[PDB]
RNA sequence: ACCCGGUGGAUGGGCCGGGGGUGUAAGCGCCGCGAGGCGUUGAGCCGACCGGUCCCAAUCGUCCGAGGUCU
RNA sequence: CGAAUGCCGGCAUGAGUAACGAUAAAGAGGGUGAGAAUCCCUCUCGCCGUAAGCCCAAGGGUUCCUACGCAAUGGUCGUCA
RNA sequence: CCGUGAGGGAAAGGUGAAAAGAACCCCGGGAGGGGAGUGAAAUAGAGCCUGAAACCGUGGGCUUACAAGCAGUCACGGCCC
């Protein structure tokens, strides 16, 4: 609301041809070591994912 | 630029910034495992390793300079006594930094896990 | 066959949401599953709790077996608005409109072929 | 016209005839010619390079060992030089008797977003009187109606440094064979470590 | 984005050596009624610079990716 | 009815953009909980202290206390209010 | 609801013939769905008759990354039905 302002309405087309980007990726998954479980990588996974300084552990 | 500098710089200033590694290491050396942002440990490491480096060489003025930055007698005793000790036959990485899978909700911060290693 | 699991009125805006209901279409619902466990954003839970849900109407239902189907279609519709009022500097005060979803995610069966 | 390359160990000033001043250091480290391109089967002449040894190994497959010389292929081979035409084997550093001119190649500082008067030197606004928010702006960039655009050259904020920069003419200072050692005269571009290249002056020869 | 690493590794952190910046720490001894002064001592402390060192962390893995139209 | 900077309603665009209301400041452990940066507890840190603390008057009118609760209200969250 | 006050002054009607208003089971903290059941009808399910248009989607056909645009029109050409 003031000085510099819109001079069209942005066409629907242009709008969604912005938003070609906003496309969310995926996360980044692999097996935990032990449990059958997925979990992302370098990380002490939510199910004792860790072996030495501990691991947080689901025990 | 801002080139070759090192430290990070933590939303804080000065006397935040400092008396917030000191509020880091108290817990860290009291619980011996906490949990925070994977930033704000990554730098809690030397900030302690030193504190407990200048145990094991543990004498009076070690002692002290010490004391500077924990204030608290006990648990400064406690370090000297019993922490320290444990590392005596260990030059480095007198502590640890494990990263977590999940981050803080409603904020989501990614967070890590600070031990003292051994 | 297939299972819908439609939940109505979630409160939340939805090209936010279509944001993840986009991360899981046709996909194993274990693979799903995974994904939105570990998607930093508030959709993730509310996609996941209705997939889960229609996981179970597959199930419970229409006898699918669970480890054999897959998000056939999800896609998630606009509902009434809340409009709130916000104020604003010199008198000005705006209509702020908290939006509010319909997520629907129907699931299929994979080939057993 | 000498090629070789070399990273650039750091800077100071030395003694000569008393007139102290001003050298920086830098490598002309063994440099095994790993391909000569002619200019027949390129057309245009030339000697591919190679500089640092090592790799143990991250050297996927295309390598090219091929030139009996690939000891363990080189980490930077990183461009030839052009119109040169060695002994066949290895730059030595000797190519470089002092007294000579030359012209060192390199990457310059990345000083990232820079805003103009950095970039350019512009004046810049007026610390105080009227002021307001402009104290470091471009002020102005064009007329009114006409043209009605804006100068396809015209300097404005932006990535600035870390280009590839040429200072020419620097004196050859010294060189220690053995060490591979060269030294000039200060005004050569790149952070330490980075790389750069040392041709012969175009000066004239 | 680019570049370098990812343990068959010195990438960052600690630690050690050196630079470097401060100006000779605390404790104790002695001199002075005392503020102080002297010695131990160029000490103590010591970010970023140059190196060394696997003590901490780059664990384990996962997904993509050609098999070449026609005279 | 297609135009009146027309009237009423609805939905778009700018846009996941500007903002999220004093630069006094936060950290951790343990609870509870379907769900905690945000609620309870404890330790540490910081801020006011001729108030950012107390007692009156006006005005306000149940906002007090307690039990059970989060759709909405709270500029996020909320098991809290 | 607005205004100190005189005074200004809104929006807001419809399940079905009959509540027969959805037992019970499943997912979920709920909300909300999925089955089941009522009903002639359940996109008649109570933010309920009909439910148009803007506007937001999902799927399929054709199309498009050397192209200059009042966006149509007139020709030929492919591809889909
Ligand atoms: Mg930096
Ligand atoms: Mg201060
Ligand atoms: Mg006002
Ligand atoms: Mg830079
Ligand atoms: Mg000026
Ligand atoms: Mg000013
Ligand atoms: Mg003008
Ligand atoms: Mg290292
Ligand atoms: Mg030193
Ligand atoms: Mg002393
Ligand atoms: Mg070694
Ligand atoms: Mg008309
Ligand atoms: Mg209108
Ligand atoms: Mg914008
Ligand atoms: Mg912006
Ligand atoms: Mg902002
Ligand atoms: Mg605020
Ligand atoms: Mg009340
Ligand atoms: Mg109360
Ligand atoms: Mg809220
Ligand atoms: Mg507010
Ligand atoms: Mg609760
Ligand atoms: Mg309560
Ligand atoms: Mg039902
Ligand atoms: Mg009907
Ligand atoms: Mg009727
Ligand atoms: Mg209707
Ligand atoms: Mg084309
Ligand atoms: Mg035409």
């Amino acid at each position: 609301a003031k000085h510099p302002v819109p001079k069209k309405k942005t066409s629907k087309a242009r709008r969604d041809a912005r938003r070609s980007h906003h496309a969310l990726t995926p996360p980044t998954l692999v097996p935990c070591p032990e449990c059958k479980a997925m979990k992302p990588p370098h990380t002490v996974c939510p199910e004792c994912g860790y072996y030495a300084g501990r691991k947080v552990l689901e025990v | 630029m801002r080139h070759l500098k090192s430290g990070r710089k933590l939303n804080r200033h000065s006397s935040h910034r400092l008396a917030l590694y000191r509020n880091q290491a108290k817990s860290l050396l009291t619980h011996g495992r906490i949990t925070t942002t994977v930033p704000k440990a990554k730098e809690l490491r030397g900030f302690v390793d030193h504190l407990i480096h200048l145990a094991k060489r543990g004498d009076l003025h070690a002692r002290r300079l010490v004391l500077r930055d924990l204030q608290d007698v006990k648990l400064v005793r406690k370090l000297f006594d019993e922490i320290a000790p444990r590392y005596r036959d260990r030059q480095g990485g007198y502590t640890r930094v494990l990263k977590l899978a999940e981050r803080r909700r409603g904020d989501g911060a990614p967070l890590a896990l600070v031990e003292l290693v051994e | 066959m297939e299972a819908k699991a439609i939940a109505r009125y979630v409160r939340i805006s939805p090209r936010k949401v279509r944001l993840v209901v986009d991360l899981i279409r046709g996909k194993s619902l274990e693979e799903a599953r995974n994904i939105l466990r570990y998607t930093n954003k508030r959709g993730a839970y509310f996609v996941a709790k209705v997939l889960e849900s229609a996981a179970a109407n597959a199930v419970n239902n229409h006898d699918m077996l669970e480890d054999r189907l897959y998000v056939k279609a999800a896609y998630v519709d606009e509902g009434p608005a809340l409009k709130r009022v916000l104020p604003r500097a010199r008198g000005r005060a705006d209509i702020i409109k908290k939006r509010t979803s319909h997520i629907t995610v129907i699931l299929g069966e994979k080939h057993g072929k | 016209m000498k090629g070789i390359l070399g990273v650039k160990v750091g800077m100071t000033r030395i003694f000569r005839d008393d007139r102290a001043v001003p050298v920086t250091v830098i490598l002309a480290g063994p440099c095994p010619v790993v391909q000569r391109r002619t200019p027949e089967k390129d057309g245009y002449t030339a000697v591919q390079l190679g500089f640092l040894p090592q790799n143990p190994k991250r050297v996927n497959r295309p390598l090219k060992g091929h030139f009996a010389k690939a000891g363990v292929e080189p980490v930077r081979i990183l461009r030839e030089i052009r119109d040169f035409n060695p002994e066949g084997d290895t730059v030595t550093v000797e190519i470089f008797k002092p007294g000579e001119r030359v012209d060192v190649t390199g990457t310059s500082k990345g000083r990232g977003f820079a805003g103009v008067m950095k970039r350019w030197n512009f004046a810049g606004g007026p610390d105080s009187h009227g002021a307001h928010k402009i104290h470091r702006h471009p002020g102005s960039i064009g007329n009114r109606k006409t043209p009605g655009r804006v100068y396809k050259g015209k300097k404005m904020a932006g990535h600035y440094g870390a280009e590839r920069v040429t200072v020419m003419n620097l004196e050859v200072v010294d060189v220690i064979p053995e060490e591979n050692l060269l030294l000039v005269k200060g005004a050569v571009p790149g952070p330490n470590g980075g790389l750069v290249i040392v041709r012969e002056t175009k000066k004239a020869a």
